[PDB]
């Protein structure tokens, strides 16, 4: 599973 | 589809692309901006560019008129191979002569182009170190890209929307190399704690 | 940025 990135 | 389909551009960028990289008779297809998810044929004639709308009904494609087709590629083949079937309001004929190829987003060697998640995981684990990274095309969301990083291997979607490159949100970047250079200096953090350090590239071998 | 129609 591809990964997510928040900011 | 890369020989003639450009998923991340607009009418304006198609114009510029046809006028710089192309010749009269050069054409491409692209997503529609005035009605998604129709498609659009942009064509170069006698030094200028014209845009033709393709209807997407779900069962076929046509040009809001004319013959109907199962695929976009069959529609494009038809209008390449039957001359005079495409005429403006003035009755000028539109000729679809030369497909304009969708160029790669960069020429740096960490870009692997068509390459799967699994092929990336193999190359990186059996030929990279911790923090080895590459970029490839997305097979789950064609048109997008993926940053593949050794840490186990993590995949981060790179979205390309209106010629901008972001990592799912945050700063949109001019070129794919701006985004990569920027995230080497300033590591990104996955939302499970893992820091995705881009330490060294895993370059293509040919 | 002008479009067209065939018909």
């Amino acid at each position: 599973i591809y990964a997510t990135i928040d900011d | 589809s890369r020989r003639w389909f450009h998923p991340n551009i607009t009418g304006v960028e198609a114009e510029n692309l046809l006028l710089t990289r192309g010749v009269d008779g050069s054409f491409l297809a692209r997503p529609s901006k005035s009605n998604p998810g129709d498609f659009t044929l942009s064509v170069r004639r006698n030094g200028a560019v014209t845009h033709i709308k393709i209807q997407n009904t779900g069962d076929y494609y046509d040009l809001y008129g004319g013959e109907k087709f199962a695929t976009l590629a069959e529609l494009v083949q038809y209008y390449m191979e039957h001359h005079g079937q495409l005429k403006e309001k003035n009755g000028d004929v539109i000729e679809l002569k030369y497909p304009l190829n969708c160029a790669d987003p960069t020429s740096e060697r960490w870009f692997h182009g068509h390459l799967s998640g699994k092929e990336a995981e193999k190359l990186l684990t059996e030929k990279g170190k911790h923090g080895s990274f590459l970029v490839r095309e997305s097979q789950s969301h064609p048109g997008d890209f993926v940053l593949s990083v050794r840490t186990k291997v993590t995949h981060v979607m790179i979205r390309c929307q209106e010629l901008k490159y972001d990592v799912g949100g945050g700063e949109r970047f001019d070129s794919l190399t701006d985004l990569v250079e920027h995230y080497k200096k300033n590591p990104m953090v996955e939302t499970l704690g893992t820091v995705l350090q881009l330490k060294q590239p895993l370059n293509t071998t040919r």
